[PDB]
């Protein structure tokens, strides 16, 4: 009644730390890989269900820019000031 | 440069049965790969790849709110039949 | 005379003339000028390419060799100089000559001979002026095996006798090559079986040059250093080629180590900000 | 239309519908040796159409990772019809040559080759401490290829492209008779090389007058289902071929 | 081949390999004001190459649902180099302009734009009971766009395409200096507009001499995996620029 290793999610690595067997109800959160940020509102985690079955999960990571560049002359305006999801095409204002 | 030889370093044209034949077969030159680039605290790698060979590079990017300390990129150097990154990855100060 | 092209005054344009558009595939280098892609003013250009002449470029004395020879016969020190003439041991001049495949010219050879007295505790002397002898030995001539060899008789071989203090000895020589032009590069062999020597040394043979002190002997050990200088004149060059990129390793071949095409930089868009008020 | 062109030498004829003019050596066109420049007193032989014709060499495949190729003449034509026979039986030779490199693809493929003729292309060794072997310089109509990385061979040529195996910059090879084969505009490249040497004539086995190098500056690329086989064929025809010093054939 | 053309004004040059001739205003070509038609007694200034050059404006993206765009000059060039500086410091102005709209795709894309220059393109308001605001008529090099449906804005322009925001039929805009950009044959459009006005000169901030409209009659379309980004860039260069009434720069 123990789940094995979480499924494989593209561009994401599950935070095992650093177990092997996950008891039922065990909630594993996936972290997006470098150059990737979690798409807001999307499922980024799974859970060990009955039958040693992990919940379902799919790609939740889109390519994104690093946090905007820190400048001496200008500071970021809201909400960019606290954003981390900058998909290609994102335009920020200082 | 960037490839490691696998097999014989030479061959002789010896007499083989009814004719002259090369003593050793052609060797193999397999791509030298650098070790997985290092992940850095509060930063990512832009367009991270599967493998990295001679002269290929990896460019880092600090997350939002962090500042880059060091060169943006490193490069796979291949002295000497073993692959090695040019230097240490940049660092991200918050 | 060797003046540069002037810039014709050009005005607005709007036609089917496409001087800016071309195709490098043809192997043809665009002959466009500023007046073809913008409005220009008339400019009487008086600049001259007089110093870009192959003559003015190569006609400058450049060191090609240097050796040291002693006076006294102590230890295993050479008392005379020997040298298989060629300009492949001095990267500077060698790189210029190699800008072209073939060369033809006369040459002015100058020698800078200087002497000295080796260190010692008790070396009080009073040696008269040192006289030197430089002898050229074309391929085949008898070579001296000592500072007293009969070969130094210079019966027919050209030779120079110079005494220190006077102006450095000099003398001109014509176009020696047995070919119609000197060859800086020879992608061939010395033997028909495609083996033996490969390249320059396979055909070039300007002979040898020997030097020595005509003075019998010195109380205490002394040495002299002769520096040979070449200055081609009445120059002619053919087939230009890519300048040497990799450092020179051997003076007998073109061996080299994989060198970078050029220096590096941050990125293709990197340009240093030099304006910071 | 200057795109289409036709070449006729001997019993051979080449056709093109996508060429880019014709480069003529250093402005000169092949010509027989004049009396006021000759040295060999014996009357030379001029097979003409017998040796001055188009000889096609083994084709080569251009791949997304190809670094380049190179041939050495007249050596590479030692086994080509009567042109090779005269090389064996004669001590001295002299020829022009009309290099014609073919390579077609499609409006959907991309890449750019650099067809160049390098006179006296003296090359270096992989191991700077050793020498090179003729076998590694030129091997008949079989082409030697450049490598995107350093070589290690004992008596091999430093095939690393960036230095063209001469210790120079590849981007400067444009100073030699050349043409490019930009697939989006080209289809072939022709170069008429005149006899270039510091001597009226010379041996054709011992001396490699010039080297033909085909180095791609724009990697071959294409999409899926697009012909992956893109060959590069080289054709060359001697011009004003003269021979002197007739004797017993040379045993290769 | 009349397909290829080159334009040179000042230190700027435009190239084209797929154009369709050049429309020259109403048969006239830009010219300086003559003495028998001048009014301003002060000697005008003619920066020439300083202001008469190609100025590229912010590019625009053509989408399968794009309805059109429009710019107003000389207002749109108020912040363009020295041409804009002379507008500030002078009371009167006069210029020609060479409109050059670029837009390339591929033999697999399709669409047709209508590049037109409408003199005195007085436009109407969304709410027929109210008036329009300059801010909604022209906003610098930033283009205003037409909508496939009716607008509602308070002081906005009736962007509904079918009426071109003028209360007329779009199919009749061909009565103004124009050209089309039929991707299957074109690649750009050039129009040389001569100074058109009921006065020798006029203010360049208060008056919008003409409006450039780019309305697509053939919707942009293509198959899968075909570049979806098809930008439309507008470049314009003043001609025979004259200025009168020099005074303190105008605060925008
Ligand atoms: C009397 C001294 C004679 C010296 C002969 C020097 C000849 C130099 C020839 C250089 C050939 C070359 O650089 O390719």
């Amino acid at each position: 009644q123990d789940c094995g290793l979480p499924p494989d999610v593209p561009n994401a690595q599950p935070a095992l730390e650093g177990r092997t067997s996950f008891p039922e109800d065990t909630v594993i959160t996936y972290k997006c890989e470098e150059s990737f940020v979690k798409i807001p509102g999307e499922k980024d985690s799974v859970i060990c269900l009955k039958g040693s079955q992990w919940s379902d999960i799919e790609e939740f990571c889109n390519r994104s820019c690093e946090v905007p560049t820190r400048l001496n002359s200008a500071s970021l305006k809201q909400p960019y000031i606290t954003q981390n999801y900058f998909p290609v095409g994102t335009v920020v204002e200082y | 440069t960037g490839y490691k030889l696998f097999g014989s370093t030479s061959s002789f044209c010896l007499i083989s049965g009814s004719s002259v034949q090369w003593s050793d077969p052609l060797p193999e030159c397999r791509e030298i790969y650098c070790p997985a680039p290092p992940q850095i605290d509060n930063g990512i790698i832009q367009g991270e790849r599967d493998h990295y060979g001679y002269r290929q590079s990896v460019t880092y990017a600090c997350n939002k709110g962090f500042t880059m300390i060091g060169e943006h990129s490193i490069y796979c150097t291949v002295n000497n039949d073993e692959g090695e990154w040019s230097g240490p990855p940049p660092e991200c100060r918050g | 005379i060797a003046r540069v092209a002037d810039t014709v005054a050009s005005g607005p344009s709007n036609s089917t003339s496409i001087p800016a558009l071309t195709a490098v595939e043809t192997g043809h280098t665009s002959q466009v000028e500023p007046s073809d892609t913008m409005q220009t003013r008339h400019v009487k250009n008086y600049h001259s390419r007089s110093e870009s002449t192959v003559e003015n470029f190569l006609s400058r004395s450049a060191c090609v060799y240097i050796e040291e020879y002693y006076t006294k016969d102590q230890d295993n020190v050479n008392r005379y100089m020997s040298w298989t003439i060629n300009a492949r041991r001095m990267v500077q001049l060698r790189r210029k000559f190699e800008l072209f495949t073939y060369m033809r010219f006369d040459m002015e050879i100058t020698f800078v001979i200087t002497s000295r007295q080796l260190p010692g505790t008790s070396i009080a002397q009073d040696m008269p002026p040192l006289t030197h002898q430089i002898m050229y030995i074309p391929p085949g001539g008898p070579v001296p095996n000592s500072v007293t060899d009969f070969a130094w008789q210079t019966s027919t071989n050209p030779s120079i006798f110079w005494t220190e203090g006077n102006a450095p000895p000099r003398m001109s020589i014509p176009f020696i090559s047995i070919g119609n032009a000197y060859s800086n590069f020879y992608d061939g062999w010395s033997h028909f079986s495609q083996n033996g020597v490969y390249g320059y040394n396979a055909l070039n043979n300007m002979g040898k040059l020997y030097a020595r002190h005509v003075n019998k002997d010195t109380p205490y050990q002394m040495s002299s250093t002769i520096r040979v200088y070449f200055k081609p004149k009445h120059i002619r060059v053919w087939v230009p080629r890519p300048p040497r990129l990799s450092p020179y390793i051997k003076s007998s071949n073109v061996n080299f180590n994989p060198t970078n095409l050029t220096d590096e930089r941050s990125s293709i868009t990197y340009v240093p900000d030099t304006i910071r008020p | 239309s200057d795109r289409v062109r036709s070449l006729t030498l001997g019993n051979s004829t080449i056709t093109t519908q996508e060429s880019a003019n014709v480069v003529v050596g250093y402005g000169r066109w092949p010509e027989y040796l004049r009396d006021d420049e000759a040295t060999a007193e014996d009357q030379p032989t001029q097979p003409d159409v017998a040796t001055c014709r188009f000889y096609t060499l083994e084709s080569v495949q251009w791949e997304k990772n190809s670094a380049g190729w190179w041939w050495k003449f007249p050596e590479a034509l030692k086994d080509m019809g009567l042109f090779g026979q005269n090389m064996l039986y004669h001590y001295l030779g002299r020829a022009g040559y009309t290099i014609h490199v073919q390579c077609n693809a499609s409006k959907f493929h991309q890449g750019c080759l650099l067809v160049v003729c390098v006179p006296e292309a003296e090359m270096g060794c992989s191991q700077t401490d050793k020498e090179v072997a003729a076998m590694n310089l030129t091997k008949g109509e079989a082409a030697h290829k450049f490598e995107p990385t350093k070589t290690n061979g004992e008596h091999t040529v430093q095939s690393i492209v960036c230095n063209a195996g001469m210790g120079v910059g590849v981007g400067n090879l444009t100073i030699y008779p050349h043409q490019w084969i930009n697939l989006r505009t080209n289809n072939c490249a022709t170069i008429v090389m005149p006899y270039v040497n510091s001597v009226p004539m010379d041996n054709m086995f011992r001396h490699y007058n010039f080297t033909l190098m085909v180095i791609p500056f724009a990697p071959l690329d294409y999409a899926a289902q697009a012909s992956e086989y893109v060959p590069v064929t080289v054709t060359i025809a001697p011009m004003c071929a003269e021979y002197n010093g007739l004797r017993l054939a040379y045993q290769q």
